Formats: structure tokens, C-alpha cells, sequence
């Protein structure tokens, strides 16, 4: 139901720090393992959210650190 | 060299690999 | 209870005493949680029920803690609310005069229900009694549809 | 009595049986709980409950209300529900027939709605425009396991069981045709009756093949044509007559 907003210049700022932040990444890693697809097999059926994912922390997020 | 470039593992020496070691040696 | 992110403001000093009470909230309904294949109908929507009273009983916890007992900091119920181990409309609810007691939000939408009125729980039990000696007849019901609610207690 | 106590439970839910039959196909139809890709082989089984009604019968939440109908499950003996359902849990009477008998001219005892036409099997809830009391008592042969047993112990069986259920008006067995006619003092036990013999075992623990009940085909109790035979047909006409007069005096 909710709309996704959000102020401009801010939002602008956050796909900016994103952008280099990716961009440094891109930069250090020697080699970049991307995702296989698709993540999971026709065997495999959707994972309850709440017995596999809901109890494992998250990693963290792409931010550059800030001053 | 197009599956050059698509090799999703290219460039690398097993970081992630000797992790998997160190968690099944474990 | 949310999932704890980096925007997680951290639990204040005396979260260390609850964690306990309304651990044992969640792992119930961890327990509430999955397929008891009820093929019956009634059956299944007890179930649902079991969660509700539940959720009810675990915000009434926190509720009490703050204002009832007064045990607990104002910055730390504030976190809880954020995190939403206690719902907070169903506590400003509570904290509304005729609403002391009240199972949940669902049994006092006169929109959702049918006839432009509250949950039949809602009757203080007394009055539909009274009813019932009137016509002949006794208490038609035991619990709403909505939430497991024999009676929702306004007295 | 079963007004003297509270109904037991006919089965827990965790003793209760799943919604997925014998896999009588090659892949399960989720719409319609079916089987499909292959009908190879009859569907019907026999019942592994059985209403034993004093053991069973008593109050319930419909007791306390005035609920006007009757627990299918109850009759089927497989109610998870005992005295926390809704439909009632007894054998009908004259009390409670008379108590529904206005809403019973259009629906069943297990209060759903009557039909045009009886299902060409006369084997589904009966129709509306007929006032049928009397089901017709197919496949005691297979009710049985083949037991080569005598007409009268037959009839004798079936007597037991559905006399057991409601107020007989009549029963008869037909050696020639190897089925029951079992006419019903009232519409509403001849609907109970017809679920609560549904798929059942004419077997008793005094037979041998007690533990075999389980793997024939139960019993097929359906409605009943009203017979050719004008010995009965009279009958039948004297006593449409007879209920004619009641209410053309009770018009004025
Ligand atoms: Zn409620
Ligand atoms: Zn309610
Ligand atoms: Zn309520
Ligand atoms: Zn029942």
C-alpha cells in the first residue's frame, strides 16, 4: 500500500554515495562473484520468510563511509 | 572471447573457496 | 519486532529486564506459526485466534509495564513501539476511557462490519444476558469471527 | 439418556482423516480436490467411522442455543467437535423435528438446500418436490466382503443398524433384487439415517471379517423410487388422502 517517496536532492545523494560507493568496489575487488541465475531451482520452493529469513541477520549495506 | 567475459568467476585465487575449506575442515 | 538494520536505534538500560517475558510471546508464536493442517474451518480460524490473543496479551504486557505498574522509561517504550512489539493504536485505544479492555482494533470498525456497528463482544456481557432472559433464549455466542473474544470486557 | 450428558468427541483432529483419497489418477487436481490423469477403478470406500449414537449423543453448543440442525459429522461419526459444535449432536425426534418443521420442507436436517430433481443415482440429499422418508439400501454385498450370509440375518442386520438411527415406519428386504426399502416415520431422520449409514459396514465384531471392514466398499444408502407394487401404492394414496383431510380441516 505505501508509495515509495522520497525528497529529490536527497534521494539523489543516497544513489551518489551509492554510485561511488559501488564504483570503489569495482575499483578494489579483483574479481566480482555475481549472483547465478536464476537464485533458486524449480525443486526449491519459496522459503518461508519468517523459519529461514527472519531469524538471520542482514550483511551490511553499500555506503560510503562518511566524514 | 565472449565466455571470457562472462566467466562469473574470473581473475581470482580461491579467497572464497579456502573460506569453504575452513568451514567444512572446521 | 522488526529485524535489527544499521538504522536500529539500540535497546535502552532497562529493555534487559523484559526481554524474557516477551521472548516467550514470540517463540508462541513461532508455535502459532506454521501448517497444523486444521481441515476444519472453526478449527483453523482458533488458531488465528490463538495469534490474536496472543499479540493482544503481549501489547497488554507492555501497556501494563507503562502505565498501569509505571515500571518501565518513557524512551524505552518508545523504542518498543518503534519496533512494534506492542502495537500502538490497540494501546491508545486502551488508554481511551470505554476501551480499558479491548481485544483488537478489527472489533470496533463499524465500516468492515456487515450492520454499521462494533463487534458483538463489545455487549458487555451483563446486557446480553439481560437479552436473552427477555426474548427466552441464552448467550448465542461464544467468540467473535474476528479475534478469539468471549466477551471483549469494557466492564 | 443423551439430554442426561454432554456429546464425547467422535475424533480428535489429529485422528481425523486428509483430504487427498487414494490417488485414484496420476496428479492431484488442487481446484477440485480430486484426481485426475487417469479414472482406472471405482472411487468409494467404506466408512471408518460409524455413528454408535448412546457413546456419542448429547449436549452441545446448539443445545444451548436452539440450533435447528444436525451435525453431518455426527451422523457420518466423525464430528472433531463434540459438544463445541455449532449442529447438534443426537438422533432427531419428534420434538426437534416439529421444532424445524417449517424450514425442513425446503432443506435437510443437515440444514442444506433441497434440489429440483433427485440426482439421477436417487443418491445425493433428496429433492424438495418429493417427500421422500424411504432409502433404498444398495450394495449390502459389498457392505459385507462377500459374506454368503441368510436373507433374515440380512434384514435382521440392517434393522439393527438404522432402526438404532430413527423411527421406522417399515423395512423389507428383497432377496430377488438384494437390497432394503427402510421407510422412515419422518423426512428429517430418513435424511439423518441416509448420511449416517452412507459408506458404512453391515459387519458386527461377532463376524470374522471384522478387520476386513475397512477394504471393501461400504454400504450405498440412496433415496428410494416408490415401488410398483400397488399393494403399496394404496396405501401410499390412503394415506396422502388422510393427510389431505388433516390440513383441509385445519385450513379453516
Ligand atoms: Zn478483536
Ligand atoms: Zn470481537
Ligand atoms: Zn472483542
Ligand atoms: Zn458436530
Amino acid at each position: 500500500n505505501e508509495t515509495p517517496r522520497v525528497i529529490e536532492p536527497v534521494y539523489t545523494a543516497q544513489w551518489s554515495a551509492t554510485w561511488i560507493a559501488m564504483r570503489r568496489e569495482k575499483r578494489d575487488r579483483t574479481h566480482f562473484k555475481r549472483m547465478r541465475f536464476p537464485p533458486f531451482d524449480d525443486d526449491e520452493p519459496p522459503l518461508s520468510y519468517e523459519q529461514h529469513i527472519e531469524n538471520i541477520e542482514p550483511l551490511d549495506p553499500i555506503n560510503l563511509p562518511l566524514d | 572471447d565472449w565466455d571470457s567475459r562472462k566467466d562469473r568467476w574470473y581473475g581470482y585465487s580461491g579467497k572464497e573457496y579456502n573460506e569453504l575449506i575452513s568451514k567444512w575442515e572446521r | 519486532p522488526r529485524i535489527k538494520t544499521r538504522r536500529s536505534k539500540p535497546a535502552p538500560d532497562g529493555f534487559e529486564k523484559i526481554k524474557p517475558t516477551l521472548t516467550d510471546f514470540e517463540i508462541q508464536l513461532r508455535d502459532a506459526q506454521k501448517d497444523k493442517s486444521s481441515k476444519l474451518a472453526a478449527k483453523s480460524n482458533e488458531q488465528l485466534w490463538e495469534i490474536m490473543q496472543l499479540h493482544h496479551q503481549r501489547s497488554r504486557y507492555i501497556y501494563t509495564l507503562y502505565y498501569k505498574r509505571k515500571a518501565i522509561s518513557k524512551d524505552l517504550y518508545d523504542w518498543l513501539i518503534k519496533e512494534k512489539y506492542a502495537d500502538k493504536l490497540l494501546i491508545a485505544k486502551w488508554r481511551k476511557t470505554g476501551y480499558e479492555k479491548l481485544c483488537c482494533l478489527r472489533c470496533i470498525q463499524k465500516n468492515e462490519t456487515n450492520n454499521g456497528s462494533t463487534c458483538i463482544c463489545r455487549v458487555p456481557r451483563a446486557q446480553l444476558e439481560e437479552e436473552a432472559r427477555k426474548k427466552g433464549t441464552q448467550v448465542s455466542f461464544h467468540q467473535c469471527v474476528h479475534c478469539g473474544c468471549r466477551g471483549c470486557a469494557s466492564t | 439418556s443423551w439430554r442426561d450428558k454432554s456429546a464425547k468427541v467422535q475424533v480428535k483432529e489429529s485422528e481425523l482423516p486428509s483430504s487427498i483419497p487414494a490417488q485414484t489418477g496420476l496428479t492431484f487436481n488442487i481446484w477440485y480436490n480430486k484426481w485426475s490423469q487417469g479414472f482406472a477403478g471405482n472411487t468409494r470406500f467404506v466408512s471408518p467411522f460409524a455413528l454408535q449414537p448412546q457413546l456419542h449423543s448429547g449436549k452441545t453448543r446448539g443445545d444451548n442455543d436452539g440450533q435447528l440442525f444436525f451435525c453431518l459429522f455426527f451422523a457420518k461419526g466423525m464430528c472433531c467437535l463434540g459438544p463445541k459444535c455449532e449442529y447438534l449432536h443426537h438422533i432427531p425426534d419428534e420434538e426437534d423435528i416439529g421444532k424445524l418443521a417449517l424450514r425442513t420442507e425446503v432443506l435437510d436436517c443437515f440444514g442444506r438446500e433441497k434440489f429440483a430433481d433427485y440426482r439421477e443415482d436417487m443418491g445425493g440429499i433428496g429433492s424438495f418436490r418429493k417427500k421422500n422418508k424411504t432409502l433404498y439400501v444398495g450394495g449390502i454385498d459389498g457392505a459385507l466382503n462377500s459374506k454368503h450370509l441368510k436373507p433374515a440375518q440380512i434384514e435382521s442386520r440392517i434393522r439393527f443398524v438404522f432402526s438404532r438411527l430413527g423411527d421406522i415406519d417399515r423395512i423389507r428386504y428383497v432377496e430377488s433384487k438384494n437390497c432394503g426399502f427402510v421407510k422412515f416415520k419422518y423426512q428429517a431422520n430418513a435424511e439423518f439415517a441416509k448420511e449416517a449409514m452412507s459408506n458404512q459396514t453391515l459387519l458386527l465384531p461377532s463376524d470374522k471379517e471384522w478387520d476386513d471392514r475397512r477394504e471393501g466398499t461400504g454400504l450405498l444408502v440412496k433415496w428410494a423410487n416408490e415401488d410398483p407394487d400397488p399393494a403399496a401404492q394404496k396405501r401410499l394414496q390412503e394415506e396422502l388422502k388422510l393427510e389431505s383431510l388433516n390440513m383441509m380441516v385445519h385450513l379453516i
